[PDB]
């Protein structure tokens, strides 16, 4: 509530600097994270059988098509 | 004795009244999208805009005694609606059984069945009954013919109470009437050559009326002992008065008068008798009968107001001159418009946010620059008709009277019932 | 074959007990409620995002700067279970191609009659007599 | 039975009478209860038909339970004989699960009668 | 292996030689219901974003979602209670869930996990009588919803203007097929907006995610009586 | 928890090792599980035992 | 009860009628009269000195009031009554805040006179002002 | 000048909020509700409470979930019917069962939210926590086997 | 004039402002969208009329 920021701003400024550079330099690599969110996209279209949602939707779409 | 207008972005597809006896009437209406709105009485302005919960409403049918309130959507669904309490008090209380085809149209029989034209050329009944475990469900599915190379869509179903029918008009024509129990057809008539839309008939069901876009009202009776020893319907008399098409049609009996009313994308009305269809009479109504005004005139400037819904259009007496126009969407639907004594204030209507405008003459046209006033533009309006120039007489909808526009209460006295 | 589809669930529950305590990327799509054009204008900036803008491009758990203020073999692990998953579904879809061709060997020799019904693909196709089965 | 909760009507139960019978007919359905809680084990059964008819109903209604945890369709046709005859046994059948593979010669109907199922939920 | 924290205090991120998201132990000893237990001494438990469906929430993030370590949890929910397990780790003792499910086919393993995991009130009447079980709660702090017939807005609004308090908060996940299918993601969920909004809870946040389950949104809102 | 079981696991609810390592080994399974204590398949006598 | 009521009402909208009202107040009705004594004052000696005994023997909102008599209130005296009449710990530190000497001189009074030393203690880590622990502990 | 009746866990508190009979059931949130506001405007009058047994639970179970048909319900309501006074009834569907008897009863949903909200802190003076616990008690022990079997 | 005018008025009637990571959204006014409510789905509304106008028939 007191809203120095002097100097305080620069402190917090590095201080965030250096905590979100420790923070994200323990996650994940911008080199190989293509192929695995890749390998991760595929597994994921593998396991959710969502493209029978889409025929599911095309299905139920063309019944109210009136054959024109 | 009333006109509720609606701007852009809505329309009336399909209308329904209540009126539980020793209580008030509430109407229904349809917006295009997936609402049900319960128009009131009070002051012709709506006191529910009630989502039922599905697809996109079609069409909506009352229940017998007013109690319930059949909603047929759009992905299939048919929604069940109570009314406990009248005015206001809306509880949804089963969806039932969903199918893949497009509701139409709705008809009950009793407090018990529900039957539903679709869009897939079928027509369904389900059961819509309480203190009974078959409820939600549908029983049968009757099915119409087809064309070669079209998909049918039934448009109209009817109930028919004492001759235990179902009658059904579809986008062939083909006029089937169905029994009720056994599910079976009972007779068929192509005798429409177009999409038949509607349908009604009287007390006893000695007749039934249809119509559609053959524009065509035509007639079909079961008065004879023959006819109601074999259950029998004969297409007794056909008949054009139309232009272009009907959209809907009821009827109406009483001991004072017996007649049907009769509408079309043609903008007119007209009336016939049901007892004297082929035999009585046929009257026309006007295309308009404007106890609602559109138009107004002033002296100063010899010149004439009109205004649209949303809209308005001022222009001179010569020969003539057109001189200038507003389509104020912010004002979204209209009311009552004028124009004040010297030619310097008009105000444009709307039963909520009403605004007026400073017209100045800068020759061969009228320059306009708006005027807020808070109270002006917060009151409800209904009719504005100018003593003065400067000040504003203000109707109410909650019956009293103002004077604004110079910068307050005219009291009117009390009521009976 | 009736190793074979005990061994292709062998390696589905392995592959399903890896896939349970794997994490996958997340990516939706976003829309946050605004009231009026004075909020509007400016779109809901990195002050609304709350946090330093390189921690942004993250669905997932990210912090505000309230809350703000090992060299790779980590991640080569990390892909070393992607590609564990990844070739046990590409087993899993060999053998089970392979158990089908087998169980098309056993269910051909049950009993009926037929004539021999081929296509114009390559791949020998199949059609018998029709007849509930006494 | 007031507990055989998702009970179709004479189109639905029509369609899916005549999508068993083609499955049937080229062979990749499974005939029984069991076995059809089986293939819901192995993911393999696109849906489920079941009879509202057994006596009593809940040596039938197990299925449906590990059924909605692995979210595939199920149905109840109102009688046991009805789709054992349709199934093409002699005998009357409780539940058939249908099979799945992608280069079936059934499988657009397939799709749409188990859209229809998932209408009604 | 290390621990991460999350703006709200009870959902963290167990990352190192595998990276995912964890909670705390309301409850030691085992997983409930099948994962890997994260240690560090403290245990931590892993909740699939797949299985649950608050869990891709968390996955899609949030500015204030009211799920808070001393916030009271109110849960209409899907009958499972497989969720409520991981808001009661993030409520923690203090915090209390009460989850409300009427289906009683996992309303005993509700009964069997809340049994021995007392930050769990088991409620199993209807979703839709709250004054049936008013004296069995009272002013709860937040609420969540994940029903899936189809007046959601409304029997979630009833709820939230009967037990909810002033300024409250509602997280619900819509459902579109559960609802209405065949009409679109954002056109159904817009329309929920609407009601929501018609029953004056301020949305702030809708988001589909996506990759965990097909087509249906979390809305959150702000509540103003 | 074995009610929603198949019929085929509730015969060999016992011979859990024997059954799957008559799987591994491509060999010949079990046809008793835990069932072969009952009264019923004592008092058969032979392979219909099995049945 | 009526009369406490209209009161109210009056509060809402004497000095002898006020000890009174005092005596009756010393006579939850008594916290209501409490309160009513409170209001009195707030809305004037000797009823408000009557009313400081009446409310050293015996809600929190009538704490807050005899905050707010205390605020509209010889004063190190009447803080020296206070204090002997506040000293649980909370009551002390509310009462305390708003003669450090006093205060000060009534918490070692108490830590001289088994587990409440740290307790009210922290009371001046709370109350941690320029001027009022150091003069406080000085005057003490 | 009001007594209004609220279940709390295996109650019937019968809470004294100090207004107008109509004025507190119309305006009912500009009168504050607040903590000390509304604590000094409902006062606590009584809570008729059985016991913890489960039978005096099961009694508060059939008095809730039904309509209010509890002795112990009977023996709170004859406690202030002797003026006709304004008693404000909790439940919409054990309205007319309430109704059913020589009494004067009665945003109300508010008023109810507000005695909600600030009975545990002070209404019957008992615990936060133990309310809690006595809730989830509550819950554990007879709401699961009157709905299950 | 005219080009640039319409392209002002696509500037003003618009919600949604796709800006990086998201959209956005406002909202409507809830007492004249009580007073005049009902929302039309002129898709729907669209199809009906035009299959009641279909190809086939004569209409003139």
């Amino acid at each position: 509530e007191g809203t120095l920021t002097d100097h305080e701003r620069k402190y917090l400024n590095k201080l965030i600097k250096r905590n979100s550079q420790n923070l994200r330099s323990w996650d994940l690599e911008e080199e190989v994270r293509d192929e695995l969110e890749d390998i991760q996209q595929s597994i994921l279209k593998d396991t959710v059988s969502t493209a029978n949602t889409d025929r599911s939707k095309r299905r139920r779409f063309k019944r109210k098509q009136f054959k024109e | 004795e009333m006109v509720i207008e609606g701007g852009k972005d809505r329309s009336i597809e399909g209308l329904c009244w209540s009126n539980v006896n020793g209580e008030s009437l509430r109407l229904f209406s349809i917006g295009g999208s997936t609402v049900v709105t319960e128009w009131d009485l009070a002051t012709g302005l709506p006191l529910r805009n009630y989502d039922c919960n599905s697809g996109v409403i079609w069409s909506i049918s009352i229940n017998d005694s007013q109690d319930k309130l059949s909603v047929g959507c759009d992905n299939g669904t048919v929604v069940l609606i109570d009314i406990s309490g009248g005015p206001g008090v809306l509880e949804h209380d089963t969806i039932l059984m969903r199918q893949e085809a497009r509701v139409l149209t709705l008809a009950w029989k009793k407090d018990d069945f529900v039957i539903g034209g679709c869009s897939d050329g079928r027509i369904r009944i389900w059961s819509a009954q309480k203190n009974d475990e078959n409820m939600g469900r549908l029983l049968h599915t009757m099915k119409v013919d087809k064309a070669k190379k079209e998909s049918t869509l039934v448009w109209s179903v009817i109930y028919l109470p004492r001759t235990d029918q179902i009658a059904s008009g579809d986008s062939t024509g083909s006029i089937k009437f169905w029994d009720f129990q056994f599910a079976t057809l009972n007779q068929s008539f192509k005798a429409h050559d177009a999409d038949v839309l509607c349908l009604t008939t009287d007390t006893d069901n000695n007749y039934v009326f249809s119509a559609g876009v053959d524009r065509k009202i035509f007639q079909f009776s079961q008065n004879t002992n023959k006819s109601q020893k074999n259950n029998r319907w004969v297409n007794s008399s056909n008949r054009l008065l139309h232009g272009n098409d009907i959209r809907a049609i009821c009827a109406y009996q009483s001991k004072g008068a017996d007649f049907l009313v009769s509408g079309g994308v043609e903008k007119t009305l007209v009336i016939n008798s049901l007892t004297s269809f082929s035999n009585g009479n046929y009257r026309k109504m006007p295309t308009v009968e404007p106890y609602s005004k559109n138009v107004l005139v002033n002296k100063e400037q010899r010149l004439v107001v009109s205004w649209s819904e949303s809209t308005v259009k001022i222009w001179t007496m010569g020969n003539y001159k057109l001189v200038c126009k507003l389509t104020l969407k912010d004002d979204q639907n209209i009311s009552t418009c004028s124009l004040s004594p010297d030619g310097q204030v008009l105000v444009v209507g709307r039963p909520s946010t009403t605004k007026v405008f400073h017209l100045q003459p800068v020759g061969n046209k009228l320059k306009v620059t708006k005027l807020d006033n808070d109270l002006l533009l917060r009151t409800s309006t209904k009719l504005v008709k100018f003593i003065d120039n400067s000040k504003i007489v203000i109707c109410s909808c909650e019956d009293d009277v103002f004077i604004v526009d110079l910068e307050q209460e005219v009291e009117l006295l009390e009521v009976t019932s | 074959s009736n190793y074979v589809r005990t061994l292709r669930q062998i390696e589905l529950k392995k592959l399903e007990k890896g896939a349970k305590q794997l994490m996958f990327k997340s990516s939706g799509n976003h829309t946050i409620f605004v009231d009026s054009r004075e909020k509007m204008n400016e779109f809901t900036p990195e002050k609304f995002f709350n946090t330093t803008s390189e921690m942004v491009n993250r669905s997932e758990n990210r912090l505000t700067k309230d809350q703000l203020a090992p060299k790779e073999s980590l991640d080569k692990k990390k892909l070393k279970k992607f590609k564990q998953v990844k070739q046990h579904l590409q087993r899993e879809t060999q053998l089970k191609q392979v158990q089908q061709r087998m169980d098309a060997q056993r269910e051909l020799l049950k009993k009926g009659s037929k004539k021999k019904i081929v296509d114009s693909s390559g791949k020998i196709s199949f059609k018998w007599k029709k007849q509930r089965k006494r | 039975n007031p507990k055989a909760f998702p009970l179709a009507d004479a189109a639905l139960t029509q369609q899916i009478l005549d999508v068993v019978q083609q499955a049937a007919n080229l062979r990749q359905l499974k005939k029984g209860a069991n076995e059809a809680t089986k293939t819901l084990n192995r993911g393999i059964s696109e849906f489920i038909i079941m009879a509202a008819d057994c006596e009593p109903i809940e040596i039938l209604l197990h299925l449906p339970l590990l059924c909605e945890d692995k979210n595939v369709p199920y149905v109840f046709v109102p009688s046991r004989v009805a789709l054992g005859r349709a199934c093409g046994v002699s005998r009357p059948v409780i539940a058939a699960s249908i099979t799945t593979n992608d280069a079936s010669a059934i499988k657009t109907q397939i799709y749409a009668v188990k859209d229809k199922i998932e209408t009604l939920l | 292996v290390v621990i991460e924290p999350h703006r709200h205090a009870g959902v963290y991120i167990a990352r190192g030689k595998e990276d995912l998201l964890v909670t705390k132990n309301m409850a030691p000893g085992e997983s409930v219901y099948g994962e890997k237990r994260i240690s560090v001494k403290v245990e931590y438990r892993v909740w699939n974003p797949f299985r649950s469906k608050l869990a891709a929430g968390i996955m899609g993030g949030l500015d204030e979602l009211f799920i808070a370590p001393g916030k009271k949890v109110l849960y209409l929910g899907a009958a499972s209670g497989t969720s409520v397990s991981h808001v009661s780790d993030v409520v923690g003792p203090e915090g209390v869930v009460y989850a409300v499910e009427f289906s009683h086919r996992p309303g005993r393993e509700l009964i069997s996990m809340a049994k021995k995991r007392p930050n769990i009130i088991p409620i199993i009447e209807d979703a839709r009588h709250p004054q049936k079980y008013r004296m069995l709660i009272g002013m709860v702090d937040c609420v969540f919803a994940d029903v899936a017939q189809p007046d959601q807005a409304r029997i979630i609004a009833l709820n939230s203007h009967m037990f909810l308090k002033d300024q409250g908060g509602v997280v619900i996940s819509i459902k579109a097929n559960c609802i209405d299918s065949t009409v679109d993601a954002e056109t159904v969920f817009a329309r929920e907006v609407q009601k929501l909004r018609e029953e004056r809870i301020k949305p702030l946040e809708q988001l589909t995610l996506e990759p965990y389950e097909r087509d249906h949104c979390i809305v959150v809102g702000r509540y103003m009586r | 928890s074995l009610a929603k079981s198949p019929a085929s696991t509730i015969q060999i609810l016992g011979a859990e090792k024997a059954l799957f390592r008559a799987l591994k080994t491509k060999h010949d399974t079990p046809k008793y599980g835990l069932l072969y204590h009952a009264s019923l398949v004592g008092q058969a006598t032979g392979k219909n035992k099995g049945k | 009860g009526g009369l406490p009521v209209l009161y109210a009402q009056e509060t809402l909208i004497y000095l002898k009628e006020h000890g009174c009202t005092e005596l009756t107040n010393v006579r939850a009705s008594p916290q209501v009269q409490n309160k009513l004594l409170l209001v009195i004052g707030s809305l004037e000696v000797i009823l408000h000195s009557v009313m400081p005994i009446f409310t050293f023997m015996g809600p929190a909102l009538i704490k807050n009031s005899k905050g707010n008599e205390k605020e509209e209130m010889h004063v190190p005296r009447h803080r020296r009554v206070k204090l002997f009449s506040t000293l649980v710990k909370a009551l002390g530190s509310f009462l305390f805040l708003i003669l450090v000497n006093f205060k000060i001189g009534e918490a070692r009074i108490l830590i001289e006179f088994h587990v409440n030393e740290e307790l009210s203690g922290l009371n001046d880590l709370l109350d941690i002002i320029k001027l009022l622990t150091s003069s406080k502990s000085s005057s003490e | 000048y009001v007594l209004t009746e609220t279940s709390a866990g295996y109650a019937l508190l019968k809470a004294s909020d100090k207004k107008i009979y109509k004025s507190s059931s119309l305006i009912q949130d500009l009168d504050s509700s607040d903590k000390v506001l509304k604590e000094f405007k409902i006062a606590a009058f009584s809570k008729f409470n059985s016991a913890a047994n489960a039978l005096e639970e099961a009694n508060s179970i059939i008095e809730g979930k039904v309509s209010s048909q509890l002795e112990k319900l009977l023996e709170e309501i004859k406690k202030d019917k002797k003026s006709t006074l304004i008693v404000s009834e909790t439940k919409l569907a054990n309205a007319i069962n309430k109704l059913g008897l020589n009494f004067n009863v009665v945003v109300t949903l508010d008023i109810y939210r507000a005695i909600k909200e600030y009975l545990p802190e002070l209404l019957p003076g008992m615990s936060d926590n133990d309310l809690s616990k006595m809730s989830l008690g509550l819950a554990h022990s007879i709401g699961r086997h009157k709905l299950k079997f | 004039i005219k080009t640039k005018k319409r392209k002002t008025l696509k500037n003003l009637r618009k919600d949604s402002v796709k800006r990086g990571k998201f959209r956005v959204q406002l909202l409507s006014t809830t007492q004249d969208s009580k007073t005049l409510p009902p929302k039309k789905e002129s898709s729907i509304i669209r199809s009906k009329d035009r299959w009641l106008n279909r190809k086939a028939l004569n209409k003139g």
